[PDB]
RNA sequence: GCCGUUUAGGCGACGGAAGUUUGAGGCAAUAACAGGUCUGUGAUGCCCUUAGAUGUUCUGGGCCGCACGCGCGCUACACUGAUGUAUUCAACGAGUAUAUAGCCUUGGCCGACAGGCCCGGGUAAUCUUGGGAAAUUUCAUCGUGAUGGGGAUAGAUCAUUGCAAUUGUUGGUCUUCAACGAGGAAUGCCUAGUAAGCGCGAGUCAUCAGCUCGCGUUGACUACGUCCCUGCC
């Protein structure tokens, strides 16, 4: 079928992560944290990328455009139901969280619960089940 | 001729050699020619019954296997079929041939019981040959890029033409060797 | 030959065939809502063939032609399916109404099905006769 | 006020709002058909019912 | 550990075109543990050698996609 | 500065109710849209006195419920609230990352098990 | 006669069912009324099952009971003066008659 | 027909819907067990308690608590597959007080979903429901990579049931993406429409089915014996 490029890349530096190159775009974008399979899909639909090529095969330009569809969902019209973080307690703000700041949200919504004292924040802080599953007899 | 397995393939010109293992395989007589190796067939009632099903039909139901695929039974007919049209790529023979061979060359006659050496008979023989050739075909498959079709066809293949390269092969070696060793 | 309808062709062939009749009318308007919604809510990814609201408007457009009184629950009830539960066993689930029922009012837009008094969705003389002339253009 | 503090629990709902029509028991009662039995009340009185055991 | 690739180089091209038209069966399973690439890649060359009418096809499928020979 | 999506506490003091639903999480809203009952609109009327009659810009005397399905209001953020846990009231001061939680999540009902001999 | 009459009946038992509906038929057809029927229903089956112990000892072990009701449908032409002098006959215990007037 | 004392019966064969008392149940002796149940019973003897109650009711909590051991299970470990199209076959059963409306819900509209709104049908072979079940089938993608296998755990958020959802009722959306690559010693069930696979219905039920009791769909392997083990006689 298609051959090669001479500009394939093998590995591609993405959002703070190694993107393998001999993936297929869409499944090689659920490398980065925050991005999964649906989101990585609609992130290439919306930046008009080709669903049947590999992570190689890209140039810089398509890279830059899936980027501008990944830091800002938004302005490339998709939709507010589709976030990982509607609604930020502080902010308020719609967003999609990606790359090491997922961890870092995660870190301060715990922090905000073992702060006030509350259940959930417990449960965390004695590093047992939060969502109220029975601890008798599994998670040992 | 008007009897063809898929319409495809003659079962007038198939000769089962062994005089031994010729009532046990239903593919000689013109009773036992079928369109499709698929019956749904009341082959169990009696003890000496599923002799008188055609044998294509008795590896295909051996392909029903493990549990994740059982009474899918027409998904195995597919990998038959499929299974059917490498042999004759492969060989330019009749798939059927190849396959009456592969059973005649892969059923251990002797085994040891209790440890005496017993002698298989012609019923058991042909069983032991279908599990052990889908078992193998089977084995090969799992976790493999290579379709259980392929993987059946190059079992087949060699098990037909007696190469040791055949897992029910050297299983039926292993099996009639510690008959010998514990005559 | 012709003097086939829909009852004498394949239903795969004819499919492929109205999609592709619908495709080139250009009469069926696209939601924006086309790239990024899934079909139903056990689907975990939106449908991987571009082409899917012509597929989806000529599968609802022979069921149409073959049933008459079909609604909107019934079409969910059709394009549903399996819903894989995790780690709990699997179960029926229904499709998106909101994809039949936009899909039912472009091909009301068209003439092709009309609404029937007595529920659901009838098809037309011209649906028919639109239907009838396609099954005779499908390779036998 | 206390016979708005007695009895004050709604009993729209729930097993302790259903009752044995037979002995007053809230617990293994059949209410399919209308039965408002328990298992046992209904084991007994299932000749006199009218159900019959055939298979 | 499969160290299967995805995309031709030049030379497995020309091997593909040559080499691989001699074969007597044609599936994307050998075509992936001989050439050592990838299935995609292999249903893929099979689509171009069907292209270029190099090889037959004697049954599809959509699990077994079974390809001869023209020669 | 405590926000609560984007607002400023005094704004959000200062907010209409029927905004400080839409700020709110979809359980407080259906909450608030089902109807409080007197129990809950009493215990913030009471939280309002103890407010307002405390002496000085000391904490408010402490306001014992049994009331644990209750819905942290802004207007409660001074409060001194002892929740009822089953066998005890356990006194907390109302602090503003608290606002959309109910009371039983700060009001433990059991004890947090250290583990003994194997038996 | 001018109306059309429904009669449904309905038991629990298929032999004294049956031999009202045989009744019946018989006097529709002593006065030479036209009679549809008659016409047998789906025989409903109501099911109950449940653990014969009255604890929770012992193999579990399951009765099941069962209630069969069978419903008969008689369609007359007629008025209904000669219908309620036909269903004043003994009607035997369990069946439940009932007799509807159509158009 | 053969075997069988040529009996009683067995095997094979034709015919036959059926030849395995046709299949599967229900019922089911004598005598027992200090078997379970006083937490089914306005069945119960005796004892305890009986107004500051072991009665009753209301509020709140617990019955879910988690270093660990065991049992029944569900989901998997993948290509005989996952995913996304196309496609089209069941059966058992269940269903309302009409009050604006209660149960099963059709149809139309809004909504990505979740759900909501609006006209109605059905006390039912009449309406839901010809029960528009899945596995399966078809095409395509993936390509042996814990991988598009697996989906545990977890964050944010939106809906619904309810008087009330926190110790997450549940259902959605996005995200997070653990063990697990077939399981040691042991041990369970099963001989034909059976095992296994697949889904549906009912009971429980305001809501909650990984459970039970039924149902159908797909549909085998192996044996037609023995007392080797286990138990009973
Ligand atoms: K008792
Ligand atoms: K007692
Ligand atoms: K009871
Ligand atoms: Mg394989
Ligand atoms: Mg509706
Ligand atoms: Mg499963
Ligand atoms: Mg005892
Ligand atoms: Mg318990
Ligand atoms: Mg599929
Ligand atoms: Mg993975
Ligand atoms: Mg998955
Ligand atoms: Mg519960
Ligand atoms: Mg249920
Ligand atoms: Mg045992
Ligand atoms: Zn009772």
């Amino acid at each position: 079928s298609l051959i090669a490029g001479e500009e394939f890349q093998h590995i591609l530096r993405v959002l703070n992560t190694n993107v393998d190159g001999k993936q297929k775009i869409m499944f090689a974008l659920t490398s980065i944290k925050g991005v999964g399979r649906r989101f990585s899909n609609i992130v290439c639909k919306k930046a008009d990328i080709d669903m049947n090529k590999r992570a190689g095969e890209l140039s810089a330009e398509e890279m830059d455009r899936l980027m501008a569809v990944v830091h800002n969902p938004r302005q490339f019209k998709v939709p507010d139901w589709f976030l990982n973080r509607k609604k930020d307690y502080k902010d308020g703000r719609f967003s999609q969280v990606v790359s090491n700041a997922v961890d870092m949200k995660l870190r301060d919504d715990l922090e905000r619960l073992k702060k006030i004292r509350n259940h959930r924040g417990l449960r965390h802080y004695w590093g047992v089940r939060v969502r109220g599953q029975h601890t008798k007899t599994t998670g040992r | 001729g008007d009897v063809k397995l898929f319409n495809r393939w003659t079962f007038e010109d198939v000769q089962v050699s062994d005089i031994s293992l010729n009532d046990y395989l239903a593919v000689t007589s013109m009773k036992h020619y079928t369109f499709l190796p698929h019956s749904a067939g009341r082959y169990s009632a009696k003890r000496f019954r599923k002799a008188q099903c055609p044998i294509i039909e008795r590896l295909t139901n051996s392909l029903m296997m493990h549990g994740r695929n059982n009474g899918k039974k027409i998904m195995a007919v597919r990998i038959i079929k499929h299974t059917m049209e490498i042999i004759h790529l492969l060989t330019d023979a009749n798939p059927i041939q190849i396959i009456v061979d592969a059973i005649i060359n892969s059923g251990p006659r002797e085994d040891a019981t209790r440890r005496q050496a017993v002698d298989i008979s012609p019923l058991r023989r042909v069983n032991q040959a279908i599990y052990l050739l889908t078992t193998g075909a089977r084995e090969s498959a799992f976790r493999n890029v290579k379709t259980i079709a392929e993987c059946l066809a190059d079992e087949l293949i060699n098990a037909a033409k007696g190469s040791s390269n055949s897992y029910a092969i050297k299983k039926k070696d292993e099996i009639e060797r510690v008959a010998k060793a514990n005559r | 030959s012709t003097a086939r309808t829909v009852k004498d062709v394949n239903p795969h062939e004819f499919v492929k065939a109205y999609s592709a009749h619908l495709k080139r009318s250009g009469k069926m308007e696209l939601p924006e809502w086309v790239d990024i919604v899934k079909t139903a809510r056990f689907k975990e990814l939106p449908p991987s063939d571009a082409d899917w609201y012509y597929i989806r408007a000529a599968s609802m457009a022979r069921k149409i032609y073959l049933r008459q009184g079909i609604g909107i629950g019934g079409f969910q009830k059709i394009y549903g399916g399996r819903q894989r539960n995790g780690s709990r066993p699997p179960h029926f689930c229904k499709s998106s109404g909101a994809v039949s029922r936009n899909i039912l009012q472009e091909l009301q837009k068209m003439g092709i099905i009309d609404v029937d008094p007595k529920g659901g969705r009838l098809i037309t003389s011209q649906g028919r006769r639109d239907l009838d002339q396609v099954a005779g253009t499908v390779p036998a | 006020g206390h016979s708005n503090v007695w009895n004050s629990h709604p009993k729209n709902y729930g097993a302790g709002s259903r009752v044995c029509r037979v002995c007053g028991n809230s617990h293994g009662l059949i209410r399919k058909y209308g039965l408002m039995c328990c298992r046992q009340c209904f084991r007994s009185d299932a000749k006199d019912i009218g159900f019959i055991k055939y298979r | 550990k499969v160290n299967n690739a995805v995309l031709f180089d030049q030379a497995t091209y020309d091997k593909l075109l040559t080499e691989v038209p001699k074969y007597k069966q044609i599936t994307p399973s050998v075509l992936s543990e001989r050439l050592r690439i990838n299935g995609s890649l292999a249903r893929r060359a099979i689509k171009d050698l069907m292209e270029r009418g190099l090889i037959r096809m004697v049954s599809i499928h959509s699990s077994q996609q079974i390809f001869t020979r023209a020669t | 500065k405590f926000s609560y999506r984007g607002v400023d506490l005094d704004a959000l003091l200062d907010m209409s109710t029927e905004d400080l639903v839409q700020l709110f999480p979809a359980r407080p809203r259906r909450r608030f849209s089902r109807g409080l009952k007197r129990k809950p609109m009493a215990l913030v009327k009471k939280l309002r006195k103890a407010k307002s009659e405390a002496p000085a810009g000391e904490k408010p005397e402490q306001v014992r419920t049994h009331l644990r399905n209750m819905i942290i209001m802004p207007e409660m953020i001074g409060s001194v609230v002892g929740i009822y846990n089953g066998k005890c009231f356990n006194q907390v001061e109302i602090k503003p990352e608290m606002i959309g939680h109910y009371l039983a999540e700060f009001s433990l009902s059991y004890k947090p098990v250290k583990h003994g001999r194997p038996g | 006669v001018q109306h059309r009459i429904r009669i449904t009946l309905s038991s629990k038992s298929v032999k004294n069912l049956e031999k009202v509906c045989s009744d019946l038929v018989k006097g529709a057809k002593e006065k030479q009324l036209k009679v549809k029927g008659p016409v047998r229903m789906p025989t409903k089956v109501l099911n109950i099952t449940t653990r014969k112990s009255p604890c929770g000892e012992g193999t579990n072990t399951w009765d099941r009971f069962e209630m069969r009701v069978h419903k008969r449908v008689i369609d007359l032409v007629s008025s209904p003066d000669v219908v309620k002098q036909i269903t004043s006959i003994t009607i035997e215990p369990g069946v439940e008659v009932e007799v509807t007037i159509s158009d």
